[PDB]
């Protein structure tokens, strides 16, 4: 991937991390059943105004070595190719060619 | 009307002289002249003095201080010793247990990093707990075992922040 | 103990360049502090010149400086010493600008003395006791302007037995200006504990520990300052912490100055124990005994 | 008895005391006064400096015997140190100036 | 009574800091449990080979984690404290719980 993507991805990141705890409580405000429609609607449209790339469903895992959007793993944070290069390195421990 | 006082015993004893001065009591049946005798215990404060309910004659005074092991009334003077208070008991009636109530059901000593072990297995240790489960009263306290920060389930109480 | 009196962090680690509990085994980083260990890290002597301090609940005078004869505060306050005393053993109260009242600074109030002023002057009136009371006096005493006062008192008078009370105050009061001593620091409130090297554990042939006189001084200090600082948590009521403040000031001017005050207090078996002046004083302190003369090497008998 | 250099006390720095202990002799306050009372100046120097008290002194002093220099760096006396902790866990500030 | 989770990806090396661990408790305290083999975690990867496009060709990939509980049935005053000095080999996360 580019440099820019990365560099997106990174600030959604750093969004997400600072807008959780504002952001869960609304989400918890509009859940409420026991509460008041006025009050769900505030939260509803509160909700709405706080910036986009806060959300964590926006931002995307890619490889922390090359950015690769697509064929990645979460135990490794790494994409695909760049994990079976690790594994034949020695670099990822414990991982070794499996056959059954 | 019967109003307090406060003895000073010989401190690890208190229970001995508290039972002795009920028995003096009832052997020199003044006993129109006591109440009670408090002890108070938190699951113990204060440490080495007995209240008393009681009058003031010399009479009274010279039996509470015949009783053995009690060194004697703690006051202004030694002729006329002191009562306490009594605007302070109201209080203390609505709350008489502040040194272990239920207002934190949960931390008894800052979590942090920063706590010893010595109710549990490891005894005369220290580690540093990153997560812990107050809920279900646990602590990860990870030790320092093998050259390694390892865990393990302490109890709140077996630790000591 | 971490950390007790005979503390880690606070001085230092027992074995030369080594966490006593478990890092740095080697010469290569000397001062690294872990977690795990909560200890310094140089050489065994280290701990003979630190000295730790005791954070005393309840301020308490120096002995030295209350039963010298004369008395530093007796003749600085002027205020006889029998009375000094009563007050200093929660045994009497003591006015500190008063206001718009009927009684003087320098005099004394009792139980009843003060129970009828506290239903009399309820409002503007100050009449603490013990040493912060005697704390007070000592640091809203102008001392300059007594000097002024004594000098013109002294010119002003033929009284022969005056003349020399009253150039016996004025020379101490003068003399403490020239200084940089200030009349608040008699009282003790930072109480200093000597060096553990200094006041040394060593056991005897056995099992068992001879430890020091000094340390049960210290201990008891100490084992009170904590039960003064838990009552003031718990605001137990007055006569409690009296009889709390007046066995930590007790316990303290028998650390300094031992038996000074009634009779000294003995741990095995009558024997009084020794105390830091007692380190000082005497055929066996350390002016006649290790500095004046000394034991020697390369000698024979 | 006979003692060149034995054990040293742990409080104040000084050798052991007695025989059975192997120690040295007291070198008391009123042999300080007679060598007060000659000229000696160097010899009660190191009669309470170098040969008693003073840790790196003695080393100093060792090293130099066995070398064969017949030198003192003289230094301070340990239990001086002592007196200075002593007075100074009171509430009293003694200090050395300049 | 103490259990102890001995987890490591090498199997040797697991059951090198095992017997270690029973060694250490045996010297101090008395009536080591044993160490009981629980099941390995064969946790299992297929990741596609080619940079670009070829989708029959795969590596398959696995990480097998061994499990290994000691108990200790009498916990005394040396035995516990012990664990902290006796060092067992890298790559080894235990996980020691009184009770
Ligand atoms: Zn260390």
């Amino acid at each position: 991937a580019k440099q820019s993507m990365k560099a997106r991805e990174v600030k959604r990141v750093a969004l997400a991390d600072k807008y959780f705890a504002k952001r869960a409580e609304l989400k918890a405000i509009i859940s409420d059943v026991n509460a008041s429609d006025e009050d769900r609607w505030n939260a509803v449209l509160k909700l709405q105004t706080l910036p986009r790339d806060s959300s964590p469903s926006r931002q995307r895992n890619r490889c922390r070595q090359t950015g690769r959007p697509h064929g990645f793993l979460r135990k490794f944070g790494l994409s695909r190719i760049k994990v079976r290069e690790a594994a034949m390195r020695g670099e990822i421990p414990g991982l070794k060619k499996a056959s059954w | 009307k019967k109003r307090w006082y406060v003895v000073q015993a010989f401190s690890g004893f208190e229970g001995r002289v508290a039972t002795s001065l009920r028995e003096h009591i009832k052997l020199h049946n003044m006993e129109d002249l006591f109440g009670e005798v408090m002890v108070p215990t938190e699951e113990k404060f204060f440490p080495g003095y007995v209240l008393v309910q009681m009058v003031m004659n010399d009479a009274s005074w010279h039996l509470v201080r015949s009783v053995p092991r009690v060194m004697g009334f703690i006051g202004g003077t030694s002729d006329r010793p002191a009562p306490i208070s009594d605007k302070e008991v109201d209080a203390i009636m609505n709350r008489l247990q502040q040194v272990g109530d239920k207002p934190r059901p949960k931390t008894l000593f800052e979590p942090g990093e920063m706590v010893r072990v010595n109710d549990g297995p490891f005894a005369d240790f220290n580690g540093v707990v990153e997560e812990v489960d107050y809920e279900k009263s646990r602590l990860k306290v990870s030790v320092s075992i093998f050259g390694r920060a390892t865990p393990v389930e302490l109890d709140f109480s077996q630790v000591e922040k | 103990e971490r950390d007790g009196l005979f503390c880690a962090r606070i001085f230092g680690p027992v074995k030369d360049y080594e966490c006593l509990c478990g890092k740095y085994k080697r010469l290569k980083h000397r001062g690294v502090i872990c977690e795990k260990c909560g200890v310094e890290v140089t050489q065994t002597k280290v701990r003979r010149e630190r000295m730790g301090h005791i954070e005393l609940a309840s301020p308490t005078a120096h002995i030295w400086f209350l039963k010298s004869l004369p008395s530093r505060i007796g003749l600085l306050l002027d205020m006889p010493l029998r009375d000094i005393e009563r007050v200093l053993y929660f045994e009497s109260y003591v006015v500190i600008e008063g206001g718009m009242t009927n009684l003087e600074r320098q005099q004394i109030l009792t139980e009843e003395q003060y129970l009828d002023a506290l239903e009399e002057f309820g409002d503007e009136f100050d009449a603490k006791m013990g040493a912060e009371a005697i704390q007070a006096l000592l640091k809203s005493m102008d001392l300059e302007q007594e000097c002024e006062q004594l000098r013109e008192e002294l010119n002003e008078t033929n009284s022969e037995t005056k003349r020399k009370k009253l150039t016996k105050r004025i020379k101490l009061l003068e003399a403490f200006v020239q200084s940089g001593n200030k009349p608040e620091w008699m009282i003790l409130t930072v109480l200093p504990v000597l060096p553990p090297d200094l006041r040394p554990l060593v056991p005897l042939d056995g099992g068992r520990f001879a430890t020091s006189d000094l340390n049960d001084l210290y201990r008891r200090v100490i084992n009170r300052n904590n039960r003064l600082k838990r009552l003031l948590d718990l605001a137990a009521p007055d006569i409690i912490v009296r009889n709390e403040k007046r066995m930590l000031q007790e316990a303290v001017d028998a650390l300094l100055d031992n038996g000074r005050r009634g009779r000294a207090i003995t741990g095995s078996n009558k024997r009084p124990l020794k105390s830091l002046a007692d380190m000082i004083k005497g055929k066996q302190g350390r002016f006649r005994q290790n500095l004046l003369g000394k034991r020697v090497d390369y000698s024979g008998r | 008895h006979a003692r060149s250099t034995g054990s040293y006390s742990l409080v104040t720095q000084q050798p052991l005391g007695g025989k059975a202990q192997f120690g040295g002799q007291r070198f008391g306050e009123m042999e300080v006064w007679a060598l007060e009372a000659y000229g000696a100046a160097y010899t009660l120097q190191e009669m309470l400096t170098v040969k008693s008290d003073d840790v790196n002194g003695r080393t100093k002093m060792y090293k130099n015997i066995v070398d064969g220099n017949h030198q003192m760096e003289p230094g301070m006396p340990e239990s001086f140190n002592v007196l200075l902790k002593e007075i100074r866990s009171l509430g009293i500030n003694i200090e050395l100036e300049d | 009574r103490i259990r102890i989770r001995l987890k490591a990806f090498d199997h040797r090396l697991i059951d090198q800091a095992t017997a270690e661990i029973v060694e250490t408790a045996k010297r101090t305290g008395a009536q080591v449990r044993g160490p009981i083999p629980l099941p390995t975690r064969k946790e299992r990867f297929t990741v596609l080979i080619s940079p670009h496009v070829n989708k029959d060709a795969r590596d398959q990939y696995e990480i097998r984690t061994h499990l290994r509980l000691v108990d200790i049935v009498e916990p005394t005053e040396k035995t516990v404290d012990a664990l902290m000095r006796l060092d067992l080999a890298a790559g080894v996360d235990v996980q020691i719980s009184l009770g």
